[PDB]
């Protein structure tokens, strides 16, 4: 049916319009050369990338942290030595030291140890400068623009069963298309999950993505890229560039035995190899679309600290 | 049945390792336990300023070697893996007979009948497809700039 | 106020001045009129050389790279490894694998001339049609996919730059302060 | 594009973390008083010291000093992160709020929002 019903049944010569390339269409007729790198991809709703990590110690202070504790214990042992030289700094120097690191209104004592006062002053200047550097490094971690993905594969763990995940997702295509034949050539279970989530059209699925009545949509790569470059608010952005896909292209299917085919293929080579196809891509694409609280993980570390304090509390 | 396969030393695709003891290949593994399927190829050290003449059978492996293994798994044929003489693709450079530009390299060895199939990710352009037929492009890859 | 200015200034040093230091726009004519420090080369007898010779504006780049023809691309790898080069036109994913190897070799974002790589073939042959069918059979399944998962997908701005000399200088100041403490205890 | 100037202090910002800190320091006071009753004007003083830890400007804490030092370090790193992301919110708040030249693909298919026009019978229109 369609252009295949018009060309293979010889009611039409060729389809100069764009056409997907797969197995059986290459079996019935011969395509042209792939003039554009157009695989398949999945348009998603939104990555919801917020710049906040769950952890704040190990991605920031890993190699610094050991030397900081080593110098902390050295300064505390020196303070113990000064307190034993010449009224609670026998073993309680560490709480005093790391309370004077932050200076959060911690009344400790009036230091008469001059060596203790000098070491506290040097360590306090040091505490000011690494606190300043850590604020600067939090700024530097904010400087890059990253986005956290959720589906990073065609064999994703969500794709087994959405009963495992607390939000149920959704994905569908249009009927009577080569995309469904490609999915059925990949997974029958994927067609079993997709048949219940069928929809009507491309722009109808686009409006469903705009209103939030759709999560995922399997389609070609560059057409979704062109629709994402004209997206309002820059939200409907695909993940990747067809890296986890079959990575097909577009061709011109002629009748098997057409004498025009070699001239068409050499003309496509000439159109690509001079920037004229690049001029057409500049004329018909767009690439201006470039690239707040994720807390409570350190609250889990706080609960672990509460558990360890309850362990040390009983004895 | 006899398919003289020629290749150039591609750095991610054609890894050329010398043999271990006598014409043999080490059964090395990948990062997931899959053993590396090498093949017996015939390669020199360098070009003519590098080595005078020292061409030995070594072990060629990488990507296109396993691709040809997949081909021989698919279709019923045998093959013969060897290397290219020069280190060039092969363009239409002049021959010393009154400035007549001809082909050389992989194309010059293929059109001479010495080669049979060039399994190499060559940039498909106009004039090389004007003279011989190509295959469908397995790789979809562009061009870019490498900096420091 | 002084140390708050110091903290905000240390925040201000790492603010992204110099976002990119070269002329990586391919249509920028600074490469059309280069200098001595713009060492850009090509492999001798390459298809990219034919692609440049095919057009009419690639004259100066051709005249520069014909003085810089390389036998292999590994020569270019060794030259930019020894910082003899400054730019090189090459395929994307190979340089991606090299960036996975060594992080100093960094690509640019402008993807130009999206090309296709196939297999060098003869003319009309019975070992061309089934070959193309086997290529398409490799396309329809995840064979190039998991062969990219083997090594192509497989790769191989913190508190760490501003700590080492800080640690050494602070430890030296601590040892010198302890020595002065020995001197002041010896005074009393 | 001229947008007038609260900078998201508490009312535009999400108001969960202040209640979280209040309930957290409540749990802190509960476990401090369980430490007080099961000790291996004291109550109001321990409450005011629990406020004074957060005040950023001491009773018998033989094992409670670990609790105090963890809470104080957590409080200062949280307010330092809040300083960092408030400055991040007010500095990098420059979106694309224009057309960016005549070669805008987004105005090739406009809508009833980007309302652009010209003078009637102008040479620019020609
Ligand atoms: C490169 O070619 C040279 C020259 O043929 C090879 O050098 C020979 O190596 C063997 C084994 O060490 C020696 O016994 C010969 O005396 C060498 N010949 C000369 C003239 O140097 C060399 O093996 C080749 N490179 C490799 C490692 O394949
Ligand atoms: C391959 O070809 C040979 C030719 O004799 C034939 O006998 C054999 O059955 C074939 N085997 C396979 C693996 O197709
Ligand atoms: C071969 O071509 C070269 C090009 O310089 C020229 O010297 C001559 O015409 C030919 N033969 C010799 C003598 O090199
Ligand atoms: C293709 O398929 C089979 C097996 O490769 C072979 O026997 C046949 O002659 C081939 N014919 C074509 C169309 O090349």
């Amino acid at each position: 049916n369609g252009m295949i019903g018009e060309v293979v049944y010889q009611r039409a010569v060729m389809a100069v319009g764009s056409l997907t390339i797969n197995e059986e269409r290459s079996e019935v007729v011969d395509f042209s050369v792939p003039f554009v790198e157009t695989g398949i991809s999945v348009m998603v709703s939104r990555s919801n990338g917020t710049v906040s990590p769950s952890a704040f110690l190990e991605p920031f202070s890993a190699s610094v942290w050991v030397m900081m504790f080593v110098m902390l214990l050295i300064v505390s042992a020196i303070a113990v030595f000064v307190f034993e030289y010449f009224s609670f700094t026998i073993g309680k120097a560490i709480w005093l030291l790391w309370g004077l690191v932050f200076n959060n209104s911690v009344p400790v004592q009036n230091p008469k140890g001059t060596t203790s006062k000098i070491m506290v002053s040097v360590w306090a200047f040091f505490a000011v400068i690494f606190l300043a550097s850590y604020t600067a490094n939090l700024a530097a971690f904010m400087i890059q623009e990253e986005f956290v993905d959720q589906v990073t594969g065609l064999s994703d763990k969500k794709f087994q069963r959405p009963h495992d995940y607390s939000p149920p997702f959704r994905f569908g295509t249009v009927p009577a298309g080569s995309t469904e034949r490609n999915i059925r050539n990949n997974y029958p279970y994927m067609h079993q999950y997709m048949t219940r989530f069928n929809q009507r059209g491309v722009e109808d699925a686009l409006v469903s993505l705009k209103t939030g009545k759709l999560d995922a949509f399997i389609y070609d790569a560059a057409v979704l890229n062109y629709k994402a470059g004209r997206d309002e608010g820059c939200k409907l952005v695909t993940i990747g560039s067809g890296y986890i896909f079959a990575t097909t292209g577009y061709g011109i299917a002629l009748q098997k035995g057409s004498p025009w085919k070699r001239q068409i293929d050499l003309a496509l080579l000439q159109f690509v190899g001079d920037g004229e196809m690049e001029e057409l891509e500049t004329l018909w694409l767009t690439g201006i679309c470039h690239n707040i609280d994720n807390m409570a993980g350190v609250f889990y570390m706080l609960a672990a600290a509460m558990a360890l304090s309850l362990i040390t509390f009983i004895w | 049945t006899r398919l003289k396969i020629v290749t150039i030393h591609q750095e991610p695709f054609v890894y050329v390792k010398p043999t271990m003891s006598d014409g043999t290949c080490k059964e090395e593994f990948t990062v997931n336990g899959d053993p590396v399927k090498k093949v017996i190829c015939t390669g020199p050290n360098d070009t003519s300023p590098g080595s005078p003449r020292h061409t030995v059978p070594q072990c060629c492996y990488g990507f296109c070697i396993d691709l040809l293994i997949k081909l021989a798994r698919t279709m019923n044929f045998t093959y013969e893996v060897h290397l290219v003489a020069d280190g060039k693709f092969g363009t239409q450079e002049r021959v010393n007979n009154s400035n007549k530009k001809e082909w050389n390299g992989m194309m010059g060895e293929l059109l001479s009948g010495q080669a049979d199939m060039i399994v190499a990710p060559l940039t498909i352009n106009n004039e090389r497809a004007q003279y011989i037929e190509f295959s469908k492009p397995f790789k979809y890859q562009g061009l870019t700039i490498l900096v420091k | 106020i002084i140390v708050a200015s110091y903290t905000a200034n240390l925040a201000a040093f790492l603010v992204l001045d110099r976002p990119e230091e070269r002329i990586t726009g391919i249509n920028d004519p600074r490469l059309r009129n280069p200098s001595d420090k713009f060492i850009y080369a090509t492999v001798k007898q390459s298809s990219v050389d034919i692609y440049f010779r095919r057009q009419v504006e690639l004259s100066t780049m051709y005249r520069h790279m014909e003085k810089h023809n390389y036998e292999s691309a590994a020569e270019a790898i060794q030259a930019v490894r020894d910082n003899k080069l400054h730019a090189f036109i090459w395929d994307s994913a190979v340089l991606e694998f090299e960036a996975s190897q060594k992080c100093d070799l960094v690509t640019t974002g402008e993807l130009f001339f999206r090309s296709g790589f196939g297999i060098g073939m003869r003319k009309d042959s019975p070992w061309k049609q089934n070959v193309s069918l086997s290529i398409l059979k490799s396309h329809e399944n995840g064979f190039m996919e998991d062969l990219d998962k083997t090594w192509v997908r497989y790769q191989e701005t913190l508190t760490f730059e501003n700590m080492a000399g800080v640690f050494m200088l602070v430890a030296g100041g601590i040892v010198a302060g302890i020595f002065l403490i020995f001197i002041e205890i010896a005074y009393k | 594009k001229e947008i007038p100037r609260l900078d998201s202090f508490m009312q535009p910002f999400q108001s969960t973390l202040w209640l979280l800190v209040g309930l957290s320091v409540h749990v802190v006071a509960v476990m401090l008083y369980l430490l007080d009753r099961f000790s291996p004007l004291t109550l109001s003083s321990a409450m005011w010291f629990s406020w004074g830890v957060l005040l950023n400007s001491a009773p018998r804490s033989f094992s409670a000093r670990i609790l105090g030092m963890v809470w104080a370090g957590f409080a200062m790193i949280i307010v330092a992160s809040y300083t960092a992301n408030l400055a991040a919110f007010l500095v990098l708040d420059r979106p694309e709020e224009r057309i960016t030249g005549i070669n805008d693909p987004r105005l090739r298919n406009p809508s009833d929002k980007f309302i652009y026009a010209t003078v009637k019978q102008s040479s620019v229109d020609i």
